């Protein structure tokens, strides 16, 4: 088999700038005037599209901002200038030897300005407590640098068991990221404490963004 | 225009079996090489199997050789993947793929939408859909955020809508995370504050494997 390793795994490039994605092959793939390497673009929830074939042939319809090159064991994809809708995971595929092999793919993050998350916190619904469960939900929406930190504090005591976090794919419209963090525990556990606090730290603030409610207050 | 639409996927047990289908249109199907390629939960792609225009030649990856069978009917413009002795590792989204003619175009010219395969002992389970509303001492700015918590379902996927589409531009639906053996995800929406009291906001939640569908109006506290 021909292992196809793609570095880096993610790359962040600003609108206008150049992105370059590498595809290194464990053995040579160049069958004479043709190196059989394909590039594919996949937007999340979308099916991949053919970008470039036989190393450097632009497939019909794709913008000239996408180009391909390379020989032997080293291959390369370039996009330049990068524009909004290039947010995607790009793949390289070998096809000179069976089995046809793919690279693990490289995500292209669009680089925009810093933006701080909008944080919101949500008590367990009556309807969940009724079933004997309690989840507290916190939303960190529309932020940039993907990098963040969430602290979940209970009565001013950091807690971490029962916390489930998810990240959305970069936003097509505004290129921001978003995350949810959900603390789960049983109803009885929920009922032994007063203050539930979601704290967010982001490189755009030294002051954490702190959002809380009291189970006892109103 | 070339179009490939695949089907027949869903949950199946270990050792189990299931046949996938891919329906083709917009091109002379009998001329083309055809393949199945699968994408794992962790986004790696792998060609499981391929077949030529006349069924004279078939290829299988070594991990599926002897368990899978690829076929085609040129009259019906359909391709098939017969799977058996299913392993957990087979769990993926399966695309069917067209090859261009004669090393002309790219070695995979066109892909379908994928159909999902889940091999697992765990059982099909619908979700609980809890409403996420702010406490009565809520965040009174120009906009307010609301949500639904879709918890304890299996397998993927779920779909979440808000007022049946009308609120699309302020919705974030977060990818699911797996716990004991159950997926939980969430979904937020933002709406002008001056709207939430007096106006309905409703998350529409469907889970196709269980034919579930529930709509939860978000009610203040």
């Amino acid at each position: 088999d021909i292992v196809l390793t793609q570095s880096p795994a993610s790359l962040a490039v600003s609108l206008g700038q150049r992105a370059t994605i590498s595809c290194k092959a464990s053995q040579s793939v160049d069958y004479d005037g043709d190196s059989y390497v394909t590039w594919y673009q996949q937007k999340p929830g979308q099916p991949p599209k053919l970008l470039i074939y036989v190393a450097s042939n632009l497939e019909s319809g794709i913008p000239a901002r996408f180009s391909g090159s390379g020989s032997g064991t080293d291959f390369t994809l370039n996009i330049h200038p990068v524009e909004e809708e290039d947010a995607a995971t790009y793949y390289c595929q070998q096809s000179n030897e069976d089995p046809w092999t793919f690279g693990g793919g490289t995500k292209l993050e669009i680089k925009r300005a810093d933006a701080a998350p909008t944080v919101s916190i949500f008590p367990p619904s009556s309807e969940q407590l009724t079933s004997g469960g309690a989840s507290v939900v916190c939303f960190l929406n529309n932020f940039y640098p993907k990098d963040i930190n969430v602290k979940w504090k209970i009565d001013g005591s950091e807690r971490q068991n029962g916390v489930l976090n998810s990240w959305t794919d970069q936003d097509s419209k505004d290129s921001t990221y978003s995350m949810s963090s959900t603390l789960t525990l049983t109803k009885d556990e929920y009922e032994r404490h007063n203050s539930y606090t979601c704290e967010a730290t982001h490189k755009t603030s030294t002051s954490p963004i702190v959002k809380s409610f009291n189970r006892n207050e109103c | 225009d070339v179009k490939l639409v695949e089907s027949g996927g869903g949950l199946v047990n270990l050792g189990g079996s299931l046949k996938l289908s891919c329906a083709a249109s917009g091109f002379t199907f009998s001329r083309y090489y055809m393949s199945w390629v699968r994408q794992t939960p962790e986004k790696r792609l792998e060609l499981v199997a391929a077949i030529n225009h006349n069924s004279g030649r078939t290829y299988y990856s070594d991990t599926v050789k002897g368990r899978f069978t690829i076929s085609r009917d040129n009259a019906k413009n359909t391709l098939y993947l017969q799977m058996s002795s299913l392993k957990s590792e087979d769990t993926a989204l399966y695309y069917c793929t067209r090859h261009p003619l004669i090393y002309h175009g790219n070695y995979l010219d066109y892909w379908g939408q994928g159909t999902t395969l889940t091999v697992s002992s765990a059982k099909t389970t619908p979700p609980s859909v809890y409403p996420l509303a702010p406490g009565s001492a809520a965040q009174t700015n120009s906009m307010v955020t609301l949500g639904c918590l879709v918890k304890g379902y299996f397998p993927e996927p779920v779909t979440v809508t808000w007022n049946s589409g009308s609120l699309s531009s302020g919705v974030h639906t977060f990818p699911a995370v797996l716990q004991s053996d159950l997926y939980t995800l969430s979904s937020s929406v933002t709406v002008p504050s001056s709207t939430w009291p007096s106006e309905t906001v409703t998350c529409n939640v469907a889970h196709p494997a269980s034919s579930t569908k529930v709509d939860k109006k978000i009610v203040p506290r």
